């Protein structure tokens, strides 16, 4: 790195920065996993809603009560 | 471009945000961080204003009205066209006047003076805030605030104070009102008191501060002095302004029947409440 | 931070007897007591007092003003100590009835005592207008306070001379009382329409938020430069500092022009001396002209039907 | 007279109201032209004079006859300003701010900026000088609060610089103006009131730091001040707000510095 | 229209691009706010009233 | 040969031809953003 | 700082997390101001409902149509 | 659009990141705002 | 309470601050999907 | 060339670099957003 | 018509140049705002009306 | 010959022409745009 | 009317330019706003009356 004007700041701030970085690596891959359930359920709703289910329907399988 | 002496005091820093981003002047005008934002925001408002006039149909600057949302809207958000327009202003003049006192600190604080400055804007700011935001949300409408309109919240004025009755009996009206008058009093004693000093019988010397003393001291026999005399000027106008924010904050809130009617408790205090004669019993 | 609000600690010595050319100090009275109060905010010397011909004058018509006021109180109370006590804010010395018209024929008890604490005011005020000027004159300075205080007396005379002159009755001057005299500028309002659509009323009252909005922005930069010596304003004029120049500078490139140490005063007088000459002037107009001002707003493009 | 127009609806109160708007209208153009009595023509950055000077024209000049026989000042003259500036301009297009050459406090330029008044005392009204040691004033004394007079000097480092000896006061105006506070260098400099905080046990300056102290400019003779020298001590006390601001320990400053 | 490059040579591009920064997001929170206050070009109430949420 | 910000020729060129390019690139997608709106709700 | 097993990672994720930072400060600071904002709108709103404002209750000032 | 990197030898870094960093935000809380006030997409009812 | 410091001398940074991080945005997921449950405070209903 | 801040070719390009790898990271979270509430609830 | 140039001997391009594009900008806001407010010539109404908007 | 300014006579030749174009350029864009407006509906 | 030139060395002519543009545009504003009041002479509603645009 050429940049040279961010290695100017105080070392306990340079470790801040590396933990802040830590914990968005661990939760940003953990809200990756969760979006893209949602992102795939969206789809399979999607799917749901451009087909003639939503005319034909068919009785509850189960009792539920 | 620059007074003869301004030059030697146009140097960089002392500044809040941003460096030497905006860390430059437009002609006169000292730009900054918080002037970017104040820019944005004034220009915003006074478009939205002329977008008002456009939607209600009169190109009359004295009959403009921006309308707050009505009653049954309560604190939540209305379509633009009845009642949005006036919030979104709202935010911009908040924002324009948060803006230009940030600017002020920025400049006070470059030219190393004391925030005295930014300080008693902040009062006017308040007393702002307290008709447009802190009352309405206390008293649960955004229709109690008033139209943004050259005479119509002169209108809301008058509607506001009748009321309750005749608002004179307000008692903080009344200490604001005496402050707002010895205000006035103060400040055209002070600007004839330097003008008549620097500004002598027409030919004679110049006249001294000790001839300012003399001269107040001979007309009613107590001078309070240059410094004395504009700590009296900034006290007075920040405590009417506070008053003012006062008897508008307790009213609708904690108040809520004709005023006189709070003058009502002296006349019945135990040792003359009985007492036939007077003008009370 | 020190704010300069108040003195943080105080100093004094031999009392000041003030300047001494083409006064007669004869008149001057003796330095009076120092206060500790008053010094922690201004100047803790109190006098001396100039007391001339004009300043017995104002004395003798002011006190006899005052107690004339006072004496009706206590009739209006029945002589009782605790009615005048509670009923001090509702008592009223109200002027003769409309049918009197401008006739001096009114009884003693619905206005001659009215007329007579009138008379008493007209001499006191009038004196101490002369007394401002003379005072001003005797030390060799502008008479600028002379014609501040006489916009100040061009509304007060409006208000209780002309205007009821104008409309033939003195039932329409001023009550001597605190409620009574509100109520009277109350029911004014009322009679003619909205004062609010009075064009000089509104002129007034911006004359008069401008007085607090100029009055706070010169005490908060007088405060903010005092730093350099920036109360010494008379030698700022004479011989300009660095405290003139950064107050300059702020307000320059704050609102893109600024005024000088000796401008701002023509600024501050003018924005004083406006709220009761606009005042007087919609006074004057309002009845005589005007005896509805919200249909002459309606007239003028000020309301909307 | 109530409600007859000459034309239209324009009867006495429209009279009035447009006499009052051109009235203003004067008025307006008169109070600025009375302002314009200090700091114009105006200039480029370089000196030269701007190819503005405004819609409002320059005054005609007024004398200001000078008490005690100091002479005359006439209004709007030549202005210049008797001394050099220590400045170099950043960029070549104009509004962009001129960074100090040198030291910046002590060149005296920004915040710390002075003014060539005249090198002499500013007088009372009698002719004595106006600003005075309480040595040597005559019935003078420290009258409420907490007196001052032996107390130690602390600068904004939290190191105590020296400590105070007298206080100058104002005669006519009778309030205290400088602390004549001593080092043990034994040199005494003048110090603002209004840029010192007066405690129970000490007199805190937030403005400068020790070091700081000695640099400020001492008084030609040593019981009088004269103007220009207040100016050179207010415009360092001052100036030092911004130019001392690294060297001072602000729980604030260091929050904001650390996390910047 | 060649040499138009010049008014760079007037103008410091530091203020000029500030001052169009502002201007341009002015001008599109302008002309949204105007296609949001009329009852069509509201494409949030058109949406609404498609779809049926009121 | 007129100087007033201090840039010569060759920088003024430079710093005009990437503004321009970027001013075409805000162009295209406003006429994008256009286009879309055009076809979605016509104005005309 | 002692801890120096931070100062393994390359320099380019130390710019990363310099800028990261940058950002955080001008929208945390952002954020700080509308939150307090909201805070005090809250207040105001508390103290409204404790008080018998709700129960006799004014007109309205403005027409609003 | 290649040498658009030349925009940081016009603007220090640091000033230009707390600016975007404040407009954002300041721009999020505008549009949730937006969608707060009309009826529909006002998701704070119930 | 005072020398909790020493968990790590026993725990890695590296690993724990991955841990806790997940850990933390699958429990606000968790109990954003409870207040989404119940008919009240859900806030996807509009 | 102009220099203004002090920057070199080399810094401009790594630093740019790495702003652009922000931006895109934070508009692809921005169109997963997007993508989530239109299939939630469309807006035309 | 020929020597009008010499206005730049008496006017600096930079303030002039200012001052022109503040004065276009409004101009053009005005007369946009005029046309909007009429019925005719309010193209956003024209348009809902030939459209069958509302 | 005045020199309010301190430009040339050259330099103000220069500038003017440069202006001029661009002051042409916008009033063919403001002619096409009107005579766009006055086909799609006239006012006279 | 031939020497009327010497007008110029009575006054400045950045001064008087300034002035002068003001004192037109304001003019011309005027007169376009009292055309556009009265019924006739709006040319706005003219148009929309000959083409019967309402
Ligand atoms: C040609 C074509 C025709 C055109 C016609 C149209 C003209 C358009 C003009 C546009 C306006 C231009 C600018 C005007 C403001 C100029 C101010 C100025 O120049 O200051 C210089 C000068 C500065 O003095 P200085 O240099 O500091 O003194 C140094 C000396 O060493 C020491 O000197 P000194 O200590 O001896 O001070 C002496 C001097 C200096 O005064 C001061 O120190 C400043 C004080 C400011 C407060 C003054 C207001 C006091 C109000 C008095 C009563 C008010 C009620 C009147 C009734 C209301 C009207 C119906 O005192 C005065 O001048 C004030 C006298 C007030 C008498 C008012 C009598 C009733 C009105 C009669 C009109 C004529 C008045 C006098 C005119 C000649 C003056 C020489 O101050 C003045 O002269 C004050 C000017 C007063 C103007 C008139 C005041 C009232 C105005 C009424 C407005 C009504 C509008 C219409 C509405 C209703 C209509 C139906
Ligand atoms: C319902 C009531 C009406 C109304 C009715 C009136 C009437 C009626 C009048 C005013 C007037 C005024 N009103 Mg209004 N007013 C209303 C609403 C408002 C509102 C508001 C926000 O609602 C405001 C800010 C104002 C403000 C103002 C002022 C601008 C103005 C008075 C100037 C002044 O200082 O007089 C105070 C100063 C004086 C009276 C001068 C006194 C001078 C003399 C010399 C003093 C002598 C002192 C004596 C000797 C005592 C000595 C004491 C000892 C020495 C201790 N009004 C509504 C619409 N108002 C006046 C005016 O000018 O209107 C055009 C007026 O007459
Ligand atoms: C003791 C307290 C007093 C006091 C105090 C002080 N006051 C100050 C200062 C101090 C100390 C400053 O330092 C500051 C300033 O620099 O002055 C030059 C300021 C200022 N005092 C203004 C007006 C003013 N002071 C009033 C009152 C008092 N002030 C009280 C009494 C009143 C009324 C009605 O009473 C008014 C109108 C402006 C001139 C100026 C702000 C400009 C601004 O913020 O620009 C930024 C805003 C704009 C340029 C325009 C914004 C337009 C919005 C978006 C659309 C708004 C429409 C509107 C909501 C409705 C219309 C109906
Ligand atoms: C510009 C417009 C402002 C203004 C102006 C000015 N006002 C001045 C001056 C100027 C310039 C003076 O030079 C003069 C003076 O000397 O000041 C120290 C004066 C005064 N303004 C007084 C009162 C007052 N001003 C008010 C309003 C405003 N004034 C407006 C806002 C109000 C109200 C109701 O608002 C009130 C009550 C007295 C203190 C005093 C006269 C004493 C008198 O006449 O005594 C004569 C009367 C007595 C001696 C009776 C005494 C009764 C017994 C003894 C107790
Ligand atoms: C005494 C009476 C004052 C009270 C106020 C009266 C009301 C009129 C407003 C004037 C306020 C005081 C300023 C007077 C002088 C100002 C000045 O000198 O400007 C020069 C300065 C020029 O700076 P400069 O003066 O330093 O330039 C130096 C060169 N000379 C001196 C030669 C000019 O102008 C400015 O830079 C700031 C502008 C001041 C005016 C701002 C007022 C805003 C009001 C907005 C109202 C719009 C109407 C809305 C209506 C409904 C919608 C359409
Ligand atoms: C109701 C109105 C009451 C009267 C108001 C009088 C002032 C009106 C506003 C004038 C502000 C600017 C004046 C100086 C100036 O423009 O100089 C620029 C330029 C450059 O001037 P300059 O700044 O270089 O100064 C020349 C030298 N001195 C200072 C000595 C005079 O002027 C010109 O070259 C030609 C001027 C053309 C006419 C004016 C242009 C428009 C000015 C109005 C503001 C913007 C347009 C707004 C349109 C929308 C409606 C508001
Ligand atoms: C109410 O009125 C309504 C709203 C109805 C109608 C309103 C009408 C108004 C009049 C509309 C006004 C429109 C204006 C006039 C449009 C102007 C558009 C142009 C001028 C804006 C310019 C855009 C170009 C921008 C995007 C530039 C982008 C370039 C950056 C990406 C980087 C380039 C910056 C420098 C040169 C790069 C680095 C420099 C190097 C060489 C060191
Ligand atoms: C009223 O009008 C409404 C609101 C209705 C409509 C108006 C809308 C307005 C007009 C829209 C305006 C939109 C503006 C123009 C959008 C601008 C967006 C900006 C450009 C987005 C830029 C984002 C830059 C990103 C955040 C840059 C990030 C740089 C990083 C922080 C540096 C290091 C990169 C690391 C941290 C990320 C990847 C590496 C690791 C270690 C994860
Ligand atoms: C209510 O009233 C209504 C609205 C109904 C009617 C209103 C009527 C009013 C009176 C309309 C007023 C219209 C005004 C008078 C029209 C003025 C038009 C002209 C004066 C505007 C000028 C436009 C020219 C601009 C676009 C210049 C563009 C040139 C730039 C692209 C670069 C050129 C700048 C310099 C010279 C280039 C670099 C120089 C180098 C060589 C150093
Ligand atoms: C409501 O009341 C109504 C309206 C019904 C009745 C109103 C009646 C009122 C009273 C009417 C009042 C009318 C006034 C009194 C008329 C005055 C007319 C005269 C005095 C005006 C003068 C006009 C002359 C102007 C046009 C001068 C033009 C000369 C310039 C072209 C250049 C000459 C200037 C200098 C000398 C040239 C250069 C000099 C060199 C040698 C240095
Ligand atoms: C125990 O306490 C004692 C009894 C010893 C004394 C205490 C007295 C207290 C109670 C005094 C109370 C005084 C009241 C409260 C003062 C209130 C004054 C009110 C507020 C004045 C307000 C307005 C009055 C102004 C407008 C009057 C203006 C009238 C002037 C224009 C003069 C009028 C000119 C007259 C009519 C000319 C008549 C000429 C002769 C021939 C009659
Ligand atoms: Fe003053």
């Amino acid at each position: 790195t050429i940049f040279n004007d961010h290695l100017n700041t105080n070392p306990k701030t340079n470790l801040r920065l590396w933990v802040a970085f830590q914990m968005m690596k661990g939760a940003g891959w953990a809200g990756g996993v969760f979006f893209g359930t949602l992102l795939l359920i969206g789809f399979f709703r999607v799917v749901g809603r451009m087909l003639p289910i939503q005319e034909n329907q068919a009785p509850a399988p189960n009792i539920t009560g | 471009a620059l007074l003869s002496f301004e030059r030697k005091y146009r140097v960089p820093g002392g500044t809040l945000v941003g460096g030497n981003l905006f860390d430059f002047w437009v002609g006169p005008f000292y730009v900054g961080f918080f002037g970017v934002a104040t820019f944005f925001f004034a220009a915003l408002g006074i478009i939205l204003i002329a977008w008002s006039a456009v939607l209600q149909g009169t190109w009359n600057p004295q009959l403009i009205s921006v309308y707050p949302p009505a009653l049954e809207y309560g604190l939540g958000g209305a379509p633009l066209a009845k009642g949005g327009l006036w919030q979104i202003i709202t935010i911009c003049a908040t924002g324009a006047f948060v803006s230009w006192a940030l600017r002020e600190v920025e400049i006070c604080r470059k030219l190393g003076i004391g925030y005295h400055i930014p300080f008693a804007f902040a009062f006017a700011i308040l007393a702002y805030l307290t008709l447009v935001l802190f009352r309405p949300v206390m008293m649960g409408a955004w229709g109690y605030a008033f139209p943004y309109g050259i005479w119509t919240h002169l209108d809301w004025v008058s509607n506001t104070g009748y009321t309750y009755g005749n608002f004179h009996y307000n008692p903080a009206h009344m200490i604001a009102i005496s402050f707002f008058f010895t205000n006035a009093l103060a400040l055209a004693l002070h600007g004839a008191l330097v003008l008549s000093a620097a500004n002598p019988e027409k030919g004679k010397e110049m006249r001294t501060p000790d001839h300012e003393d003399t001269f107040f001291r001979d007309l009613v026999g107590y001078s309070i002095g240059t410094l004395g005399i504009h700590r009296l000027g900034l006290l007075l106008s920040l405590s009417a302004v506070f008053f003012s924010a006062l008897c508008m904050i307790i009213t609708g809130t904690i108040w809520f029947d004709q005023w006189v009617d709070w003058w009502q408790w002296w006349v019945k205090l135990p040792w003359w409440a009985n007492i036939p004669g007077g003008i009370n019993g | 931070e020190y704010q300069n609000i108040f003195s943080q600690v105080q100093v004094r010595g031999p009392a000041d007897l003030g300047m001494t050319e083409d006064v007669n100090l004869a008149n001057r009275s003796g330095v009076g007591p120092f206060s500790t109060l008053l010094g922690w905010f201004g100047n803790a010397q109190l006098g001396p007092i100039y007391l001339g011909s004009l300043g017995v004058l104002s004395l003798f018509s002011g006190l006899m003003w005052f107690f004339t006021i006072g004496i009706w109180f206590w009739y209006q109370a029945g002589w009782n100590p605790a009615v005048f006590l509670r009923d001090l804010f509702f008592f009223s010395l109200e002027p003769p009835a409309p049918e009197y018209g401008l006739s001096f024929a009114a009884p003693l008890k619905e206005g001659g005592l009215w007329l007579i604490a009138s008379f008493f005011m007209f001499v006191a005020v009038w004196s101490w207008w002369g007394r401002t000027y003379l005072r001003a004159q005797a030390l060799g300075m502008g008479k600028h306070t002379a014609w501040a205080f006489l916009s100040a007396i061009w509304l007060w005379m409006v208000l209780g001379f002309i205007r009821p002159i104008l409309m033939g009755s003195w039932s329409e001057a001023v009550p001597y009382g605190i409620f009574s005299h509100l109520d009277w500028t109350n029911n004014f309002s009322l009679v003619h329409g909205n004062l609010f659509y009075n064009p000089f009323h509104g002129l007034s009252i911006a004359f008069l938020y401008g007085s607090a909005l100029l009055f706070a922005m010169h005490g908060a930069t007088i405060l903010a430069v005092s730093r350099f010596g920036g109360e010494r304003e008379l030698e700022q004029i004479a011989d300009r500092g660095t405290a003139a120049e950064r107050a300059a500078l702020f307000w320059r490139w704050t609102m893109g022009f600024n005024a000088t140490m000796e401008g701002i005063h023509r600024w501050a007088i003018w924005m004083a001396v406006l709220v009761t000459l606009t005042g007087g002037i919609g006074i004057l107009l309002s009845g005589t002209v005007v005896d509805n001002w919200y249909v002459w707003g309606q007239n003028h493009g000020m309301a909307p039907l | 007279m109530v409600g007859v127009t000459a034309f239209g609806n324009f009867d006495l109160a429209s009279l009035a109201i447009y006499s009052f708007w051109i009235f203003l209208a004067g008025l307006i153009y008169y109070l600025q032209t009375e302002n314009m009595r200090e700091g114009y023509p105006l200039e480029n950055e370089d000196g030269t004079p701007a190819a503005n000077q405004g819609p409002f024209p320059l005054p005609k000049p007024k004398t200001f006859i000078l008490p005690h026989g100091r002479g005359t000042l006439t209004v709007p003259g030549p202005e210049s300003e008797d001394r050099p500036i220590a400045l170099a301009r950043t960029a070549v297009s104009e509004g962009f701010p001129h960074a100090p050459t040198g030291d910046p406090m002590k060149d005296g330029v920004g915040p710390a900026s002075w003014v060539a008044r005249r090198d002499l005392p500013e007088l009372d009204g009698h002719g004595h000088n106006k600003i005075k040691p309480m040595k040597a004033a005559a019935g003078f004394h420290v009258s409420a609060g907490k007196n001052p007079i032996g107390l130690p000097v602390r600068g904004c480092d939290l190191e105590i610089a020296g400590k105070v000896v007298d206080i100058w006061v104002d005669i006519p105006e009778q309030m205290a103006r400088f602390l004549e506070v001593e080092l043990k260098d034994g040199s005494t400099r003048l110090l603002p009131m209004q840029m010192v905080k007066v405690q129970s046990n000490r007199v805190h300056v937030n403005a400068l730091s020790s070091d700081l102290f000695a640099g400020i400019p001492t008084i030609k003779s040593p019981t009088e001040v004269t103007l220009l020298e207040e100016d050179k001590i207010c415009g360092y006390v001052a100036g030092g707000l911004m130019y001392a601001a690294p060297k001072r320990k602000s729980v604030v400053a260091a929050m904001l510095a650390e996390y910047a | 229209m060649s040499k138009f490059y010049k008014i760079w040579m007037i103008f410091d591009p530091r203020r000029v691009f500030v001052a169009q920064g502002v201007f341009l997001f002015l001008l599109a929170v302008m002309i949204h706010l105007i296609l949001l206050s009329t009852p069509s070009y509201n494409w949030l109430e058109i949406s609404a009233a498609k779809y049926n949420r009121v | 040969d007129l100087g007033y910000t201090g840039l010569t020729d060759e920088q003024a060129q430079e710093l005009h031809s990437v503004y321009m390019s970027g001013l075409w690139l805000f162009s295209a997608v406003a006429i994008v953003a256009h286009l879309a709106v055009y076809i979605w709700r016509p104005w005309f």
